[PDB]
Parts: structure tokens; C-alpha cells; sequence
């Protein structure tokens, strides 16, 4: 378990939200999600996001995939400060921002190597230059899942590997 | 009055000086500072974080730039064959120029300390084989074959038992260099139904005794607009 | 002092030339005898890539004003150099009433003097300046030659800035591609370059 | 002599500076200071004094300027009907520009704190009825009717039991805004021989946690002669 | 410093331009080389409405004298700048004997110097200055160019004033209408304006 | 009872002086009195005002009105530093001085709402920049009585409401 | 050297000022003062006659 920047969420919708399943192929580039934009439409959190004026919350993110022992590949999961089906990266080498992907391990990160493990867990505290902001006008961070070493298998196996994201809000305020 | 005499350094402006000047807005009160996580206060904290070492800096096309971050291991290549070589210089042009250590030492002139390189095998669970990672000190040439590289500083790395090995490079210094080479000990063994080719990802950082000095804002290629 | 040069105090520690305004005797550059200059820290060409290693920063600034003739000659002229805080109006002409508003601080100085030097504090409504906003005004220096008529000398005014009391949070990867705009991370997608140099084969030094 | 070296800030005149200069009349003795009542030493003492809020800033003629200080309540208007609306911004143009809080914050740039608004019913002793004063936070719009405004921060104010009600507005800040609206709960009940129309006077002040900063002598309309 | 900017020390705290006298080389403005200037604090145009928030005040003053050519040029000239206390006679010509009376203090200064700067204390016969009397002399500065002949340069002298040690009593409502006179609360009764702006209906934002 | 500026009269004609009755109508603007000018003609105080050279005194002012329960209106009584029948305000919006009436509550004041009360009481200390002045050449303060909400009634009731001022000198000196 | 910065009141001559200037005759010894009757040291002594 990775606790981001050595700090736990703290005070200044307590359930699991399994989002949807992505499909990882031999020609995937990568995906990203923006928080809290991913969750302002579903459930009780989506009501309190757009009915209140101020917002403060931390998170806990689980990333999992399941495959056989005849598949190979590696993913890099990272969290970088500043819908619910994600967007796809066009230029994953420059992370669509002009910054290299080979230095993305300066962030809270975790590897998924299919040879070794199949789950990643990152805990994110609340980060802002203000104590309270708006959930609908400001996104705090983004989640990146990029295949560094590509997927491979022999012909006859399952060509598509599931990736499921599940998350839990932790120490939320609304005012 | 008090007698003074005005030494020859008086009416000059030195740009590396440090004094106390007049605040134009007295009795103005700035915003107090809240707690924000992730405070950095020395740049040697950032040199100790592992980033990806682009050993495979061959392709140059835009649709093949992600292939620079991994280098292959296949089943059609025999034993005792060389796989890859690279130098151990973080400040020069080459593979180290993609790491964060190689970018921060472009703002300085002199550095010295120890390094560490981590290799990660990303093949399938069913594949086995062995490798030979060697290190040659500064001055000696590249070895001619697997047998003379074994007579030296090396490690045997087994795929079937361990997915990651590390190599502590001793003291590099002074702004020739050492060499790291990867050889094939055995062949690449695989069952029926598993792929024939895998990849290795290299990660590099610095130790706790690394230092830098004599700052230099080097004229980067990165120009504004 | 045994690794006291890699601290963030030393990494942002020198006065660099940011901003250079010109008051010609004839032409169309600045036809009257005044000019406005908005405080940005990225007028020094090596500075934008350095501060964008981090996400949040907090510092003070110290400004120095050296001025001369285009040849380099020192002539007897008097200048004004006033500071307009953020949220205050700026001068429109030489006969504006903003030049003599007492809440805009001025520094009257002769041209045959040592350079003027002032300090500006942290003036953001938040707790830090942030260089990336997914969803930073310091003020303005106005520079005029004192008089009711036009001056007799062409003048150039150069501005130097040193940052102090620097704190920083949340490191980021450094800039890889050439810039195209200001406060905008756009890049030329039809020409993407590698981070460093290349070689012919992986087995050749 | 004592060596000095004359730093680059020497022969300048900064108008926000503070030093000690030469007194032209030494050993002159000024008049001693007697006790005078009513000494002010901070401007935040004056922001806490209630002054009249001109909610009714409609008339503009000179013979109807006293009608800006009161707003009517009549017996010919039905239940559930809106009476008056105003924003909660002391520094902007509008109703708050007649208060002393709205004039003192025209000399500053940034402010934040809590407010308080007091309403005073000046009808006859024999009249009864009820009102609904509501407050909407920044971001939400004006309510469409009396029923949705009741689902929120509000108070019911009865005429026959109480001649004054108060409303503590929470934190306003940052140089959109909140809204205060007055609705009719019931109708206006009156006996025979009493008038059909009354008036309400609004008074506004600030709390003890109100602050102002970044002074600015703003160019007033008030020009000399 | 946590509400140390709303004190009356900070509310009356900057040097503002009050008074500006001109000594031309030819014309009819000041034909000889002298000028008198009576000390008032309301020569700064934002100042009369601020002090009339109160009824009684008590302060000290600090004056600064910067002078130059109409173009802005600095020339080698010597000036006098004497202070006439209240109750003392004032000069009539350049050959008056008031210029060399020892009870009127002077400040001889060259034009190629830093600006001269003096301090004037509380000089009223009462315990405070009052801005409203139902039923306030500080002195006079005389400015001359030193010599027996007329000077060779046109000169402009500007005067700046900072108040200090400020106390105040009995707050009053602020000024609502435009002024017409000095030390006189008269107004234009045939055109009376509201305190602020207006709208169309009481139920429309 | 309002004690002006938190201070009582003190040393450095002790009777009630009921002045006269004003008549408040539906078209009244307001009234003002100047002190000690209101009292330099009546009684023992009017003799010692114009026979001595120096003067120092505080006051206590009562303002009363009487009406039925079928009348409505409100008055603002205030005291502002710097005959016996008063003057009438021409422009009560600018207080005949160019200052707004909506900020007159910064002074020692008291409301008279006919729905609630019918009497006001203000105590005024001695205020001057000098310890002693002249009663005949300098007026210390003025008393203001202005109807903010106008008088109203139905036809048949008494159209005119009395307003009586009564005052008492307190800690007087004469020299 | 010791850093100074020369405020705007420097090269001026104010005639009501009071400082210590250079004595042109050092180590010269003036005549000592004998007792003389009738010493005045305040002018308010003379207003009372």
C-alpha cells in the first residue's frame, strides 16, 4: 500500500465505487481520469458535489487486472496533482503535456507486472493551496495508467485483459 | 560627526550580493501559510528517486518513441552473446539524459558519488534463463567474450527465481568512465503456448553520498515562446 | 558548506535581467515619456523551466533599477519609478492623476546615483503561487521622467530581480519540448523530439 | 576613519518610508493634551455600528430622496408574494453604498467576515401578519416561490409579537454573492380605523471577525472646489 | 500584522504631493525669485474627505522638497527654503530683512543633493485642530534662489507631506455632495444627488 | 437611557426646563436646536450665561410624544457636536450640511417608534478642545429630531401629534 | 566595509541645528571663571521685578 507523500487523509458515501472495466489490448496507449470529475454524477457523492459550495476530501484507489500465466506485460499507475469512462492518451511519450513519461516515478506511483502481482493501491490526501474549493470548477489530480511494456500472448488465448478501478472516498467535508 | 572614509567598493552593484532593502508596503500583512504535503527543501532528495534509463536510444521516429524505454530478450539468440552496453556517466549525452539525475546535474559543473541500477524482467511466469551483468572500472576496455567478463565484478541473474536484480556502481567522479554490459549465460527457455520474446526495463538513481557543486545555468535547448 | 548549494535557497538566488524598457527621443516605441511593465518572473529566459519543477511556490522579490543612454552615458535626469499594487488603476497619459496617488509608492532618484532598490512581499490571496491550474498577479511598475515637458535625452531602463525566502511543494517532471505560449502547456505535436541523443546500435559505444 | 561602502539604495526618496528627520524648532513646548471624549483608534470600531441600508434605491428626484430609506408593506397584496430582494455585497454599487461599512471598504481592496441585518416594523399597534426572510448561499439562484425558499435558511417574523428581527449572514469574502429576499407568509391584517400601509427600515453592520487589507485611496466622485 | 492597517496611524501614513510652486525665467507668474506658500493639508485632493470623518485631530508633519527644471534636468543652483512661524511677518521682496531674521529657520541646500527634509510640531493654541467651528494656522514656507541677481534656470519646487503621531476624536458622517469652497460646508442645493446608484425595481436584481 | 460616549458629566439652575411643544404633521421635515443658544434667554441660566466670561456645563435631554394606538410613525433623535422654538430642515436628506442622514446613527442617538415606545433620553457630557469657552459666541452641539417613517392615521383621528422637549443642566460652572 | 545608505537629509545646512564641530585650537586652555555676583540664568527672573 502506497500512502501518498507520507500523509493520510484527515479532517480540516463511505462505500466502494467500482467504476467500469477497461480493455487492454496489444495496441493500447494509456488512459486517464480526472478527480473529482469522475464521480460527480453517480450516487450520493454526485448529489453533494453539485448541491454544496465548498468541498474537501481524500481518496483510496485500487487498480486490479486478471490474466493467466501465459500473458506478459507491465503497467505504470501514477497520481499527478494538477466522465466515468476516461480518456485515451494520444502522445503517451510526452504525457500529452510536454513532460517525459520516464520521470513520472517522482509522483506517488506503483507498478503492475503481470509476472509478479495483479493489484495496486494508492492513498491520496487532500491537496490544495486553499482549504476549500469547488468540486465542479477545479479538478485536484489525475490518475494515469500507461502500459510501459506491451501486452503479449500466443494466438488462441484471450486477446483482451480486463482492468477495473475501484475507489472509496475518505474524510469528506461539504459546506 | 562620526568619521568615515569610504573604501573602494562603494557605488557598485554586484548581482550575487545579499542585503536588506526597503519594503515599499510596510504594515501590510500577507496570507498565512497552511500545511501543504510534499515539501522539498534540498535537491539531493530528488536525485535519490528511481527513473527510467533509456538504454535503447536507437529509434527516432515519433510513432516509436515508447520503444526507447525497453530492450528485448529473445529465444533466437544463442548463449554467450552480448545484449546491451552503456556507460556510467549521468552528466554526458546518451542514455542517462532521460533520468532526473541527468537533468539536475545539467545545472551544475562538478559531481561525485555512487550510483545504483535496477533491472526488471517483464516476461511471462513460465519462462526461465540466466544473464550476466558485468562492470568494468575506468580505464579498462570492453571485454571480448563472456569468459573474460566473468573474471571480474559481475552477478548471475536467474529469471525463474527473481524478477529484479540491482547493481551498485562504485564511485564515479569528475564532471574515462565505467562500462556496464549484459551477456547471455544460458538460452531463453519457454514452454508451448507462451511468447518467445520479453523485455527488460532499467531504473537508475543515486546513493546518499552523492554531491554537486559550482552551479551553472546551462543554456538549454528548451527555448521559450 | 557541505551541500548548501543544492538547497532551494541557493537554486533560486541571483539577480537576473527581467524586463527592459526604452524611452526614445523620437519614434513610435513610447511616444510620451512613460511606460508600464507587468511583473512576470519568466522574462529571464532560463527561469520558466526551473520554477515548473514544482507545483506551488512562495517567495519575496527584490528589484533593482539601472538606467543609462543607449551609448552608455550618464546624464543629469530625474525619474519616478512608481509601483501599482494589484487591484489599482494604471496611468493612461503623463497628466494622469494616478502618478500622484499616495497609495501607489514611488522612488524619486537622480540618474547620477547608485541604482534604486526596493522589496516586494508575497501578495497572493491564496497561500502559494501555483504554476498549473486545472480548471498570480504581483503588480506593475510604471516608469516616467519627471517634468512637464519632454526630456532631452534618450534613456533605457533595465530591471533586475532576486527572489528570496523560497519554499516549494510537489515536484513534477521537467519540460521536454519547446514552448509555444505563456501560461499554457501546449506543444508542437507534429514534431516531437526525444529527450536526449541517439546512437546506431545498442551494442556499440 | 570607520570604513563604509554605500549600498545601491542611497540617494533615493521613497514616499512610503519612515525615519527621523530634523526638528526645525527645538526646545519649543506644545500645548498639553486634555481629555476629550470619544477617541477612535481603529477603523474596525466604526464598521460595527448600525447604519441605514437603502434597499429601496428606486427614486431619483430631489423631493423623493427620503423615500429611499423605507420600503412598504400593504394590505392589497396577497400571500406568497415577493416584497424585496438585495445582494449581500458591502463593497459593490447598490444598496450597501449608503452604509458606513460600504464607504470605509471603498478605501481598501480585500475584505472578509460576517454581517448582520436588522429589520424594524413601523406600523401601528393594531396590525398583525407574518413574513419570510430567506438567505441563499453564493452560487444558487433566486427561489421561484415561497415554498422553495422555505426549504432553506429562513426565519418567520410575526408583527403582532415582535417589532424587530435580526439575520446573521455568514461569511462573505473576496472584494458571486448571497441573496436576501422577503416574502409574504400571510396577508396584512388590520382593524377598522387603522391605516392599510406600513413601512420597514433596514439597518446593517458587521461582526467582530471582519477584516480589511491592502489600502487604496480610490478616486472618489467627491471632488474639491 | 493582523489588523494593523486599519489603525489611524496607517490610515494617515504616506507622503502626498501638497503644493507645487513655479519660479519661471520670464513671465508674470513669479516675476522675482521668491514665492510664499501657506501650509494646508488639503492640497492633496483625497485628503479633505478623510480628515472630516472626525471632529478633532492632533498630529505632527514632515516635509520634503524635491526640485528640478521643467524638462527634469539637474543644474547647479543654491536655494533657501525658510519657515515662517504663525505670528511672524512674511517677505515682501527679495531685499526684505525677513530673509535673514534668525528666528525664521532656513535650510540652505544645493540642487544636486538629496531632497531636503524637516519636521514641524503641533503648533495650535488649543489642544487639537478642529475642522468644524460653530461660531488652524501652521505656518508658511518661503522659497527663494540664493543670489543678488536673477538665476539662469527655470525651476519647479514640489512639496510632499507625511503626517505622524495622529490622534482623533468624535466620528462624523462622511461627505456626500461635491464641495464648493474651502473651510465652508456649502453645497449646490439645486442639484442634490443620491449617495449611490439606482435600479429599476425593488424586486429585480 | 443613553449616556453619550460612555462618559457622565463631571466638574473640571438645577431644575427642569420644559421648552415648548412642536406639532408633527404628515408633511414635516425635521427640526433642530442649538445649545446653549436655546437657553440663554430664559430663567437664571439665561442671566449667568451673558453675565460671565467662561462657561462649562453638561446636559440631560428628554424627548417625549403622545399618541393613540391608531397612529404610526418613527422619529430619529440624535446629538451632533459642532432661539427656543427651533428651526426647520430644508433638505433633511443631506442634513443641511452635505452629509447623509443614513449614517447619523454614528452619534449618540435613540429611536422613537410609536408602535413600541414614546420617550427618549440622552445624556451629553461637556465637549470642547478648550476647558472653558463663551456661551454666547460658541455653540457646542445641536439636537436633531427627524421623522424617518412618516406619520399616518385615518381621517377622523387627531391630525397633529405633540412633541415636547424637556432638559436639565448638569454640573455647570461659570467664571 | 560597513553598509550605509544616505537618507534624503544629508548635505543641508539648517540654521536651528545643534551638533559638535571641529575646534580649531586644540590643547589651548581658556581663563578659569571667577565668582561674579548677580548671575542670571532664566529670563522669568527678570519679569518679576
Amino acid at each position: 500500500i502506497i500512502v501518498g507523500y507520507g500523509e493520510w487523509p484527515s479532517y480540516c458515501v463511505n462505500r466502494f465505487y467500482t467504476l467500469d472495466t477497461k480493455l487492454w489490448e496489444k495496441s493500447s496507449k494509456g488512459w486517464y481520469w480526472k478527480f473529482p470529475d469522475v464521480l460527480t454524477e453517480t450516487g450520493v457523492f454526485g448529489q453533494n458535489a453539485q448541491f454544496h459550495y465548498l468541498y474537501r476530501s481524500g481518496f483510496c484507489i485500487h487498480v486490479q487486472c486478471n490474466a493467466s500465466k501465459f500473458h506478459q506485460g507491465a503497467l505504470l499507475v501514477a497520481v499527478l496533482p494538477e466522465g466515468a469512462d476516461g480518456f485515451e492518451l494520444q502522445h503517451p511519450y510526452v504525457l500529452d503535456a510536454g513532460i517525459p513519461i520516464s520521470q513520472l516515478t517522482v509522483c506517488p506511483h506503483q507498478w503492475i507486472n503481470l509476472r509478479t502481482n495483479n493489484c495496486a493501491t494508492i492513498i491520496v490526501p487532500y491537496i490544495n493551496a486553499l482549504p476549500f474549493d469547488s468540486a465542479l470548477n477545479h479538478c485536484n489530480f489525475g490518475l494515469l495508467v500507461v502500459p510501459i511494456s506491451p501486452l503479449d500472448y500466443d494466438q488462441g488465448a484471450t486477446p483482451v485483459i480486463p482492468i477495473t478501478i475501484t475507489l472509496a472516498p475518505m474524510c469528506s467535508e461539504f459546506a | 560627526g562620526f568619521p568615515t572614509e569610504l573604501k573602494p567598493g562603494t557605488n557598485q552593484f554586484l548581482t550575487t550580493d545579499d542585503g536588506v532593502s526597503a519594503p515599499i508596503l510596510p504594515n501590510f500583512h500577507p496570507t498565512p501559510c497552511i500545511h501543504i504535503p510534499g515539501e522539498v527543501r534540498n535537491l539531493l532528495e530528488l536525485c535519490q528517486v528511481e527513473t527510467i534509463l533509456e538504454v535503447n536510444n536507437v529509434p527516432t521516429n515519433a510513432t516509436s518513441l515508447m520503444e526507447r524505454l525497453r530492450f528485448p530478450v529473445s529465444a533466437q539468440a544463442g548463449k554467450g552473446e552480448l545484449c546491451a552496453v552503456f556507460r556510467a556517466d549521468p552528466g554526458r549525452n546518451g542514455p542517462w539524459q532521460s533520468t532526473l539525475l541527468g537533468q539536475l546535474c545539467g545545472y551544475y559543473t562538478q559531481w561525485s558519488g555512487s550510483l545504483e541500477v535496477t533491472f526488471m524482467f517483464t516476461g511471462s511466469f513460465m519462462a526461465t534463463g540466466k544473464m550476466l551483468i558485468a562492470y568494468t572500472p575506468p580505464g579498462g576496455p570492453l571485454p571480448k567474450d563472456r569468459a573474460t567478463a566473468m573474471l571480474g565484478t559481475h552477478v548471475i541473474w536467474d529469471f525463474g527465481l527473481q524478477s529484479s536484480v540491482t547493481l551498485v556502481i562504485p564511485w564515479i567522479s569528475n564532471t574515462t568512465t565505467g562500462l556496464v554490459s549484459i551477456w547471455y549465460q544460458t538460452n531463453y527457455v519457454v514452454p508451448i503456448g507462451a511468447p518467445n520474446t520479453a523485455y527488460i526495463i532499467a531504473l537508475a538513481a543515486a546513493q546518499k553520498n552523492f554531491t554537486m557543486k559550482l552551479c551553472k545555468d546551462a543554456s538549454d535547448i528548451l527555448q521559450t515562446g | 558548506h557541505s551541500t548548501a548549494e543544492t538547497t532551494l535557497d541557493s537554486f533560486f538566488s541571483r539577480a537576473g535581467l527581467v524586463g527592459e524598457i526604452d524611452l526614445p527621443l523620437k519614434g513610435t516605441t513610447n511616444p510620451n515619456g512613460y511606460a508600464n511593465w507587468d511583473i512576470d518572473i519568466t522574462g529571464y529566459a532560463q527561469m520558466r523551466r526551473k520554477v515548473e519543477l514544482f507545483t506551488y511556490m512562495r517567495f519575496d522579490a527584490e528589484f533593482t533599477f539601472v538606467a543609462c543612454t543607449p551609448t552608455g552615458e550618464v546624464v543629469p535626469q530625474l525619474l519616478q519609478y512608481m509601483f501599482v499594487p494589484p487591484g489599482a488603476p494604471k496611468p493612461d497619459s503623463r497628466e494622469s492623476l494616478a502618478w500622484q496617488t499616495a497609495t501607489n509608492p514611488s522612488v524619486f532618484v537622480k540618474l547620477s546615483d547608485p541604482p534604486a532598490q526596493v522589496s516586494v512581499p508575497f501578495m497572493s490571496p491564496a497561500s502559494a503561487y501555483q504554476w498549473f491550474y486545472d480548471g498570480n498577479m504581483m503588480g506593475t511598475f510604471s516608469v516616467r521622467t519627471v517634468g512637464t515637458s519632454k526630456s532631452k535625452y534618450p534613456l533605457v531602463v533595465r530591471i533586475y530581480m532576486r527572489m528570496k525566502h523560497v519554499r516549494a511543494w510537489i515536484p513534477r517532471p521537467m519540460r521536454n519540448q519547446n514552448y509555444l505560449f505563456k501560461a499554457n502547456p501546449n506543444y508542437a505535436g507534429n514534431s516531437i523530439k526525444p529527450t536526449g541523443t541517439s546512437r546506431t546500435a545498442i551494442t556499440t559505444l
